[PDB]
């Protein structure tokens, strides 16, 4: 398990209206900021964003797996999607897979996406397959620079929420090194996927 | 652990403690080390727990496929023979088994030491475990060949019990078989705690 | 690291093993027979884990049986190490067998190998497998003469079972002997 | 595997109602063999204050006497018994000297204020990061089992028999999932009047 | 971290990024870099942190210790400060992983010598080191000149620590700048909004 | 690399006369950061049974999905839903198919035999079967262990009888203990899973414990 | 380990848990991570716990020896510069991350220490395994001269946060408020306050409790003996 | 290694160094790093040479499979070159340590691709990767603009690469340029004499 | 790895010791006198390598003799066990002793105790260093009672030495007992 070109953090959670993911558009290789405006979401389904954060190659095998395991149930089912906690499933165990095979992906994966039933579902897995479903889930130094900015206001208004992201993320461009640019915000509604306008979420500079 | 198997006249004596401990926590105390294989037939458990278990009752699966399949039931000697094989094609896998097998065949009383490493050495007096060597103190020094049972199984079951306080990884209780011509017979768990005597200052 | 001894004669071979088995500090029996009797003619002196050496002895003897079967004529003193030579080198290899021998065989002439894990076969006079060639070979070279009785072969292998058991640290127990001669392999007693 | 499992041991402290329960198990082992049920690991330090340190019994006897030594010292020149909290800190300069070079003992201290009479637990790593517990100060290989039973069974202002009671028991439900550490139990019942230094029987395997 | 310290006509110019990393975490954000040796000496820091403090506390010890003696006491300090810093760098080089940029202002005029991590030192006109120099050893290559006066320089060194800033996850937060001249030395902060490059200079 | 996270996590099963009281903290947690502070760790295996998996939660979800494949084919090849003591041994197999590449996870298959009687298993990682009156896993296994002592003093005096211990008094035993290990255990918190098999079926009960 | 200081417009707030774990357990839920250095400057301390105690004992008998013999009040810069340098020649095995909080003549100084010897002057620091968690609260409520109440109530919540993020951190949050007697009054006395106990999470006590202790261990006493205490 | 490939409006140039290093030694001073996959296809290779001449083999194998079951041979060839040098790396993860910019022109236009030594595939605009690309990340921030024509891009290409050779050791000597447009693809070598810059921007 | 055994009586001490010194392989002399006798009223068993055992006996026994000489007073049973305790205590963290030893002392009282390369000192009615004890404490345990005779005492000590010579895989070649008494330390056979 080797991250080399990785994804920030990635910070996803529950609000009224559906799941709102936020995470830098930058991929560093190692402490380089190497690449900018690559979103770490990839839109698998019209209600299903994959993130990840940690080695983005491995992002990007696990997305051509999702994807053609996608295609392969779409074609079966004239059209229809894979729901999200289907498609989280097949993560799950084809990351435990990798695991098991002595080759994981390096790469804590959130899926959130709203099940035809209409339930918000947000889940990770980690790089060894570990998969646990929860209203907010931080990933990289989202988890960490976190606190209860996000728990006291998960499942709440989309405002406050999106406050709460905003100030994990203003402590992970202060506090992350690999850190860099705009933070994309992606709102996975029963609506759809709508990726809002990236906000540079700066920190606090009157430290000085 | 500590398992012991000894046979004197009146058949084999197999007393084992009853304490699986990794590092220093005592995860169990009522282990059972002794797993039957045929009627007349058991294997101690001593080493790896999973792989004693699981070998042990591998060995008792393929001892009853081998009397279905033919008449005769398969001997002690046979029994460890196949246990040993099974057990040496995965050296090299770090498996951890210590375990006489204990039974009385055609040919009479057999203990048969078998180990991961493939070793299978016939015996009338065998102790695997961290406490073997207390086991063995205690049965070298007061084995004889015409105990009665109960002087059998008692002095199995000190043996285990001197092991069990000398060692830290045996303990619980002594699981005392006697097993003769007519079949396993399964003579107690006497708990160490209560064979300890407290009335002696020097241990 | 067991102690195997083997002594050539004009017409019989004396083998003897480390007769202690032992599991890590413990010396589990005072009696086993480390001499793996391959054929009624050929007993294999095996030096290593308890466990390898049963595992090789059953697979030699197997073979031997199998080729004395197959074919209605038993192998040679020289087929069967060159066999047991091969099966060594294949092991060596690929999933070693880490046993060294002494094969002592009576085909109508005295028989002694040193073989080992790798699988080096060499005929020889006497000779010894673990630590306590260290201790025996010279006592053979000082004591040895051809034509030597059988009389006189058991007193010369008592002579390197007693330096075994005096200078060898890790001293076994007590040792196995087994004459190989024209009767077969006959377990005997030095005193 | 480490120094410190060389020697298992169980020491324990309690907290009761103006009276202090030292107990610790009774055995000197070397890694898995028992060597002997006599080891005294709980020292006297004042009329007040009892040590029980539970580690390395090299490092035992080394600590216990160079507190004994610092102790009769202190007494000597100051001509008054050492307080519970200043033998606390005595402790923790003795174990942060050697801070690099650490004994493998973590001390207990259980002791009464001289005045109030009130309890005193102090429980120190190997280096004397002193911890003041005002229930149980645990230690020795059987830590996390003391911490368990006791987080449980130890309730406020037991009187000596009460306290007694689960310092008893407690220790026995730790040495009893501790397979380096047993062989009999002693508990110094630490009061105003009297210290009662009572035997109790533990598993012996 | 990006050291940049340009000896100028008319000053020296040591511009530094203010961002302490432990690994991927950055503990402190507004990091001082340069240190403070004398009124008109600086060591820009780069390295292990605690190393290059030591190296600087121990600098200021050893130019008050040069200053024993003396009553010239702005005479070849400089020099002598680089002089110690590569000293206690090669006595120290098993322990202390430091490189330091000291410029500033004497007697000799301004003056920037970059002691590397290896402790040789060398007085340098442009001086840059630390894990961002290196991304931006090109764009100082391209756009030093030895004519920069030292607001020119100024100018150069934010627009160099900020690409360094925006290029390396090790170097970031806000453009420590200071300007040593026979006056003194002028410190100033470029916070990231002050700054005249963003991340958006990254694929265009 | 070491394909195992180490989760940390304890459960405390209870085999009672007619019930098997098994509690497991819900925190999914390792290396001082929760990954989730709900993650449930028993599981109705089937109508006889309850598997309690503590350890890596790769291992516990892959663990888990194997045994209720192994239960499905059993009810589908033998025609009735796999017993306690079955899923027991199916459990013990299941472990040391990987026993060169253990599930990191001790296992409590608690159910209701034929008989009615509960039954308790413990494990370890490798696949060790033992049938228990009560057992403790994971990472304050070591605090809990001694809490179950003495509440029945089985390790104590291994040869008595266990005690008649109420069905309600085994389930607040169990509360208590994983309380203590929540206090101690740094792993060990968030939410309790209080499950309970007995002849009325699988009960499950979430308890909330120190989030610290 | 989670400890947090900051600087209001008055003074300096710090903040610590009061969980010490040995190992996976939590040894003490009262532990004392708020070390008095001298009635200006008091260190929270994170790392190993007698590292972290025996050197803010040892810098703190230095200033206090410092006031005494030379009737100065000891600084912020000063006791980080002493601590600093004491780690540094102990190259980091002194395992003691210190944020030191204090309010000399230049006013509120909040310094951190790293074990290895490296210093920095910051208006918020985060030290220990919680310190990402409490960071995070510190990097988004704590501006240029707030005053007292908010940064206690900031620090508090970054200890907080601290707490249930991070397993090494819990149980409570003490906080000591370094400020001026007289905040109109710069040259006035500074004293502290140290609010023990500032938080304690109710959802992180303990909930349950046997009211019938079950215990089933007999107690079988070898040999008892009664010896008084004096 | 340098690194440099440009996506331009009307073409891609992919300029790279031509220094091949074994330590301190260059084996080969005149590295074809850009190796042909496909008349408009390119793949400028950086990190191990072995591993990134097999991957150019490979994908000229992989693009020729492509085309084994279809006729529109130039449709798609640039993304499925990146894909198949992508699956290649992933693939061969702990074996093959190569990174790959793969640009050119195809039925989709000029295009450029950034596979890393991870096995990270990013189609990018201005791609740069290699140990020299390193020392010119800024000034290829500063210097690089979306709208530069392939002439442009091409002198843009050689400075950068000009400035990464002359700080970086492992990269060096003559700037291998391909211009690749819709008429095909067109190779220059910029030999140090016609290098825009020297090693005297080295401190001025 | 060296095999000393420790019986402690009511108004006696039985301290044996591995007689066999070794050399790598090598048994080089079986009547090695392990046991030293610091005083004529202490005798220290000692296992460990040769050189080490010989120089901390000599160390030890120089000592007693000059707090003989020194003072007009000879070392206590527990004087000298602390003593020795406290030079294992300094050599463990700096320059360590590695040997663990059984100092049998009379004193008017039997005194045996059991102590080690670091330092742990603990009086005990019976013990052993090396691998030994885990072949005889259990024999120790099963056969020793309060008030053992002198005669009941070799035949004790008899019995661990035999089970150390059948059971312990590096059986020592022989043994040296030593009876320490009312009548100081004497060379005893038991047969
Ligand atoms: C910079 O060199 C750096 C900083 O910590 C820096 C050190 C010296 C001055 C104070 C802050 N040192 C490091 O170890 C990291 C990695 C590279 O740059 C750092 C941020
Ligand atoms: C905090 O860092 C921590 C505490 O023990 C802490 C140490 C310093 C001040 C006293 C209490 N140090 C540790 O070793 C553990 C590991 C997690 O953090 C601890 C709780
Ligand atoms: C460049 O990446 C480089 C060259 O050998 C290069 C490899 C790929 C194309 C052929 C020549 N690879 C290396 O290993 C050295 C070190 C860094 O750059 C090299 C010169």
């Amino acid at each position: 398990m080797q991250v080399i070109t990785a994804s920030g953090a990635i910070v996803a959670a529950k609000y009224d209206g559906g799941i709102l993911l936020a995470s830098d558009l930058s991929i560093t290789y190692g402490s380089m900021f190497r690449h900018n405006n690559v979103s770490h979401f990839v839109e698998v389904a019209p209600n299903i964003i994959i993130g990840a954060s940690g080695e983005f190659a491995d992002f990007q095998t696990l997305i051509e797996v999702i994807k053609s395991v996608i295609l392969q149930q779409q074609c079966k089912h004239n059209g229809e999607y894979l729901t999200a906690s289907e498609v989280h499933n097949y993560i799950k165990r084809y990351m435990y897979q990798c695991r098991s095979n002595m080759k994981p992906l390096s790469c804590k994966v959130i899926v959130a996406g709203i099940n035809p039933d209409g339930s918000k579902f947000l889940a990770c897995t980690d790089p060894y397959g570990a998969s646990w479903e929860s209203d907010h889930i931080g990933t990289g130094f989202g988890k960490y620079l976190q606190g209860l900015q996000i728990a006291d206001v998960v499942n709440g208004s989309f405002d406050d929420v999106k406050k709460g992201i905003t100030e994990v993320f203003r402590a992970v461009n202060a506090r992350n090194t690999t850190a860099n640019g705009k933070i994309e915000f992606i709102t996975v509604t029963p609506q759809g996927i709508n990726h809002l306008a990236p906000e540079q979420i700066d920190p606090n500079w009157e430290v000085v | 652990t500590t398992t012991l198997s000894f046979i004197y006249n009146g058949g084999i004596v197999v007393a084992v403690d009853s304490r699986a401990t990794g590092g220093q926590f005592i995860f169990s105390q009522t282990v059972m080390k002794i797993l039957p294989l045929a009627p007349n037939m058991i294997g101690t458990m001593a080493g790896g727990a999973a792989d004693c278990q699981y070998w042990l009752r591998n060995l008792s699966r393929l001892i009853q496929l081998h009397k279905f399949r033919y008449q005769q039931p398969l001997t002690v000697a046979a029994a460890s023979k196949i246990l040993v094989n099974e057990l040496y094609r995965y050296k090299g896998y770090n498996l951890s088994i210590g375990s006489m097998i204990c039974g009385y065949d055609n040919t009479g009383p057999h203990i048969f030491y078998i180990d991961n490493h493939g070793s299978r050495i016939a015996g009338k007096r065998f102790s695997v475990g961290s406490g073997s060597t207390h086991a063995y103190g205690v049965l070298d020094t007061c084995y004889r060949e015409d105990m009665t049972k109960e002087e059998a199984c008692e002095l199995g079951r000190r043996a285990i019990y001197h092991a069990t306080y000398r060692d830290s990884g045996s303990g619980g209780r002594v699981s005392v078989v006697h097993i003769t011509q007519n079949g396993v017979e399964w003579i107690d768990k006497t708990d160490v705690f209560d064979m300890h005597d407290f009335s002696k200052t020097t241990f | 690291m067991l102690s195997i001894v083997g002594l050539q004669g004009p017409d019989w071979v004396l083998i003897a093993a480390d007769s202690s088995v032992s599991s890590s500090i413990i010396c589990m029996s005072e009696n086993y027979d480390r001499i793996a009797q391959l054929d009624d003619r050929h007993a294999l002196a095996m030096s290593g884990e308890t466990g390898d050496c049963l595992q090789l002895s059953e697979y030699l003897q197997g073979n031997v049986a199998l080729y004395k079967f197959r074919n209605g004529v038993e192998l040679s003193s020289d087929a069967l190490a060159h066999f047991i030579r091969h099966t060594m080198a294949k092991a060596v290899r690929k999933s070693p067998y880490e046993v060294n021998m002494l094969l002592s065989g009576y085909d109508g002439k005295p028989h002694l190998y040193f073989m080992d894990y790798l699988g080096t076969l060499q005929s020889i006079p006497y000779g010894a497998q673990g630590y306590c060639q260290y201790f025996v070979m010279s006592v053979f070279d000082k004591h040895y003469k051809e034509g030597l009785t059988l009389e006189d072969g058991k007193e010369l292998m008592k002579l390197a079972l007693n330096q075994i058991k005096q200078r060898f640290t890790v001293a076994p127990h007590g040792f196995i002997v087994k004459l190989v001669d024209k009767n077969g392999i006959t377990k005997i007693d030095l005193e | 595997s480490d120094i410190s499992t060389y020697n298992g041991s169980c020491v324990l402290a309690m907290a009761g109602d103006h009276c202090v329960a030292i107990a610790s198990d009774r055995r000197l082992g070397v890694n898995m063999l028992t060597v002997s049920k006599d080891f005294k690991r709980i020292f006297q330090i004042n009329d007040r204050i009892y040590l029980g340190l539970a580690g390395l019994a090299t490092d035992v006897l080394t600590v216990r006497e160079q507190l004994r030594f610092d102790v009769n010292l202190l007494e000597l020149r100051e001509e008054r018994p050492i307080d519970p909290k200043k033998f606390m800190n005595l402790v923790k300069s003795t174990l942060y000297e050697k801070r690099f070079s650490p004994f493998f003992v973590t001390p207990v201290i259980a002791g009464l204020l001289p005045e109030t009479n009130e309890p005193y637990l102090a429980a120190s790593d190997s280096i004397g990061a002193f911890a003041f517990p005002k229930d149980f100060a645990v230690a020795g290989t059987c830590e996390e089992s003391l911490y368990g039973i006791c987080e449980s069974a130890w309730r406020p202002n037991m009187n000596p028999d009460e306290l007694f009671e689960c310092t008893a028991k407690c220790l026995i439900a730790a040495v009893e999932r501790d397979s380096i550490s047993g062989w009999g139990g002693i508990v110094y019942i630490i009061t105003q009047d009297k210290v009662i230094i009572k035997e109790i029987k533990t598993r012996m395997d | 971290t990006t050291l940049l310290a340009i000896q100028c006509t008319d000053g020296v110019v040591m511009a530094s990024d203010s961002r302490t990393s432990s690994g991927s975490f950055i503990p402190n954000r507004a990091t001082n870099k340069i240190t403070e040796i004398q009124p008109k000496i600086f060591a820009a820091r780069c390295g292990n942190a605690a190393d290059t403090q030591f190296l600087a506390r121990a600098v200021k010890n050893y130019l008050n210790a040069l200053n024993i003696t003396r009553e010239n006491t702005d005479d070849s300090t400089i020099l002598v400060a680089s002089n110690v810093i590569r000293s206690l760098i090669v006595r120290y080089r098993q322990y202390l992983s430091a490189g330091v940029i000291v410029g500033g202002w004497d007697s000799a005029g301004p003056q920037v010598y970059s002691i590397e991590v290896s402790g040789m030192a060398i007085k340098k006109k442009i001086a840059s080191n630390g894990s961002g120099s290196t991304y931006i050893q090109a764009y100082i290559d391209q756009n030093y000149r030895e004519d920069m006066t030292m607001e020119e320089a100024t100018k150069f060194a934010i627009a160099a620590v900020t690409g360094a800033i925006i290029r390396d996850g090790s170097s970031g937060g806000v453009v420590n700048i200071v300007q040593i001249n026979a006056d003194g030395a002028k410190r100033m902060t470029v916070r990231p909004a002050q700054q005249p490059f963003n991340y958006d200079i990254v694929k265009g | 690399w070491s394909p195992y996270e180490m989760h940390g996590g304890t459960a405390i099963g209870i085999c009672g006369d007619d019930y098997v009281v098994i509690g497991a903290d819900t925190r999914l947690s390792v290396d001082y950061s929760i990954d989730s502070r709900h993650k449930a760790r028993i599981f109705k295996m089937n109508s006889n049974c309850m598997i309690s998996a503590t350890g890596f939660d790769g291992d516990i979800d892959a663990f888990i999905t194997r045994m209720r494949s192994i239960l499905l084919n059993y009810e589908n090849q033998h025609f009735h839903e796999m017993s306690v003591e079955s899923v027991a041994r199916c459990v013990s197999n299941t472990l040391y198919s990987k026993r060169f590449f253990p599930y990191y996870i001790n296992i409590l298959v608690g159910g209701i035999n034929s008989e009615g009687k509960g039954k308790l298993y413990g494990y370890d990682p490798v696949g060790t079967i033992e049938d228990l009156h009560y057992d403790s896993n994971g990472s304050g296994s070591s605090l809990a262990a001694p809490l179950l002592d003495s509440a029945f003093g089985t390790i104590h005096h291994n040869t008595r009888p266990f005690p008649a211990v109420s069905l309600q008094d085994a389930k607040n035993i169990v509360r208590d203990a994983i309380c203590s290990v929540t206090e101690r255990d740094i792993y060990t918190g968030d939410a309790l899973q209080l499950c309970v098999f007995t002849k009325d079926g699988f009960a499950q009960e979430e308890f909330p414990l120190p989030r610290h | 380990t989670t400890i947090a200081a900051a600087i209001f417009d008055g003074g300096v707030v710090l903040g610590a848990d009061t969980r010490a774990t040995a190992g996976p357990i939590v040894a003490v839920k009262d532990e004392m991570k708020l070390h008095y250095i001298s009635d200006n400057i008091w260190v929270c301390g994170a790392g190993i716990a007698a590292d972290n105690d025996n050197i803010n004992a040892v810098i703190s008998a230095k200033l206090r020896l410092f006031q005494m013999n030379t009737g100065l009040q000891p600084r912020v810069d000063q006791c980080t510069n002493i601590l600093a340098s004491r780690l540094f020649q102990y190259m980091g095995y002194i395992q003691a991350a210190l944020i030191v909080g204090g309010i000399d003549f230049q006013g509120p100084q909040v310094y951190q220490v790293a074990p290895h010897g490296s210093f920095s002057k910051q208006p918020f620091i985060a030290q220990g395994s919680g310190s990402l968690a409490a960071i995070s609260v510190l990097e988004n409520r704590w501006h240029n001269k707030m005053n007292e109440h908010d940064c206690m109530e900031m620090v508090a919540d970054a200890i907080y946060a601290g707490i249930t993020n991070d397993l090494g951190s819990g149980s409570h949050v003490n906080l000591c408020v370094i400020k001026r007697e007289n905040p109109e009054d710069k040259q006035s006395k500074v004293i502290y306050t140290f609010y023990k106990d500032y938080r304690v999470p109710h959802e992180n006590d303990r909930n349950f409790r046997l009211e019938p202790q079950i215990n089933n261990i007999d107690v079988e006493v070898i040999k008892t003996t009664e010896r008084p205490l004096t």
